[PDB]
């Protein structure tokens, strides 16, 4: 009965957003003081799989981030049809929310098809000179194409990680000290 | 001022995590060591406020111009956003003294 | 933001006509941008004193 009150629902939503931001911080936790994987070298750690299987496998933190953003797209698509494309599209912060969710979705879509190409190439050929169908795998960062579907994912993921911090403005007008500050920012943003 | 420092810290931490996630995989393949660790991303985006961070801190050596153009756009948006937050802090400080 | 150097406008030949055109255009650009910023500040002040 306490956990279905409005204030506890607000606290639970703020806590889930805090968990999402902490996951976005701690996802790149092996590279805080150094990557230890140079763009010239290659590491597989199994001596049977190729290099593009280690760089394309989803971790558990990435699976949790995918779960959070799928829940966010679901909770936004449930609300866009309740108000229609007249009250939703009129507000310009819904543009920012839909853009952040779309860029996250495109990043995960590109990472999935990169992993699918890598898994297909590792499945059709399960140390000699490899043939001319899986030779654009087990390669370093220099010899990737400029339109590789993993660097598209890594490019969109940074924009989505920057844009996901704009949801503080949804929980910020509940405070007595940072509410009028947001009101003053929105007052001056028009000029 | 101590209420706009929180907004400064929010924009700073957001862009720090974003550009560190963008440039961490190019640690030995850049012109300088910026945005390759959390310390270098910190000392790049902090001294970009006073104009002590050069614009070639964001380019790479390979022909991946996708990630380089993402870095240019993110760094320009960071600079414009910091100038906007400073110009709003000035108006808030004016209004807090005309009362 | 002051991250473009002033030697971005000079050439190697002895065509100082085009180089002086470039100096004048770049200085006028910088002064005009400062003026538009100072007018944006006053508009933002007037939009908050109402
Ligand atoms: C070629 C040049 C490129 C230009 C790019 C520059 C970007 C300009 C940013 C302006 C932000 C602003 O003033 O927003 C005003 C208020 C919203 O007012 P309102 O109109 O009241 O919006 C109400 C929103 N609502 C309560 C309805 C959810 O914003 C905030 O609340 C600030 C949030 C604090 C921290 C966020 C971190 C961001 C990291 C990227
Ligand atoms: C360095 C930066 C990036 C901080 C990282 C993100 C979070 C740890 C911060 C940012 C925004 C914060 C929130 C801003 C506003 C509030 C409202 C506050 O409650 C009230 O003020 C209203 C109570 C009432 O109704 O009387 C509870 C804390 C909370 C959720 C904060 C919880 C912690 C948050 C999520
Ligand atoms: C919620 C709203 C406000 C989002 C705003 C959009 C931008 C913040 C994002 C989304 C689309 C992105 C762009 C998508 C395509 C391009 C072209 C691309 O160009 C190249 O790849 C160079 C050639 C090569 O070597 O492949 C580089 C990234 C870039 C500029 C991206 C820059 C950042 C953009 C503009
Ligand atoms: C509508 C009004 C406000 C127009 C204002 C006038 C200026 C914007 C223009 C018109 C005349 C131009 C000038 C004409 C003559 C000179 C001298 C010339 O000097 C040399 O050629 C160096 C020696 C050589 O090697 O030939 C270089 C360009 C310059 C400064 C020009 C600079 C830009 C000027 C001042
Ligand atoms: O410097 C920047 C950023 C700085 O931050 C920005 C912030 C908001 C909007 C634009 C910004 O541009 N770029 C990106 C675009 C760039 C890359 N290739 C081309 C080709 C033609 C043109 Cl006309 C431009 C370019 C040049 C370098
Ligand atoms: O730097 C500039 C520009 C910068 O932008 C300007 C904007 C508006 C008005 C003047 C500006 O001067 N120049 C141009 C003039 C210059 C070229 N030969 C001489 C000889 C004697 C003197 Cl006394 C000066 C010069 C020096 C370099």
């Amino acid at each position: 009965k306490i956990m279905r009150g409005p204030f506890m629902k607000f606290v639970a939503h703020a806590a889930s957003f805090t968990i999402f931001l902490g996951l976005l911080v701690m996802n790149a936790a092996d590279r805080f003081e150094g990557t230890k994987l140079l763009p010239n070298e290659t590491s597989t750690d199994n001596a049977k799989q190729l290099f593009r299987m280690k760089t394309s496998c989803f971790s558990w933190m990435e699976m949790l981030i995918i779960s959070w953003v799928i829940g966010m797209i679901w909770a936004e698509c449930k609300e866009i049809w309740t108000q229609g494309p007249k009250e939703y599209l009129f507000e310009l912060w819904n543009m920012l929310d839909f853009g952040m969710l779309a860029i996250f979705a495109a990043s995960f879509i590109a990472r999935f098809m990169a992993f699918w190409h890598a898994s297909k190439a590792q499945s059709i050929i399960d140390k000699v000179t490899l043939g001319d169908n899986v030779k654009y795998y087990n390669l370093a960062r220099i010899k990737w194409d400029p339109s590789d579907p993993q660097i598209i994912s890594e490019g969109l993921y940074a924009i989505a990680v920057v844009l996901s911090f704009s949801r503080i403005a949804y929980i910020l007008p509940a405070n007595e000290s940072f509410g009028p500050l947001q009101i003053s920012l929105g007052r001056t943003v028009k000029d | 001022i101590f209420k706009f420092m929180v907004i400064f810290i929010m924009v700073f931490v957001a862009f720090m995590i974003g550009m560190f996630n963008l440039y961490s995989y190019y640690i030995g393949a850049k012109q300088n060591e910026a945005f390759t660790t959390v310390e270098e991303s910190f000392k790049t985006l902090f001294w970009a406020i006073f104009g002590l961070s050069e614009v070639k801190s964001v380019v790479i050596n390979y022909n991946h111009k996708f990630i380089e153009n993402i870095g240019y756009v993110l760094y320009g948006v960071y600079n414009v956003t910091m100038v906007i937050v400073l110009l709003n802090m000035l108006i808030a400080m004016i209004n807090s003294s005309f009362q």
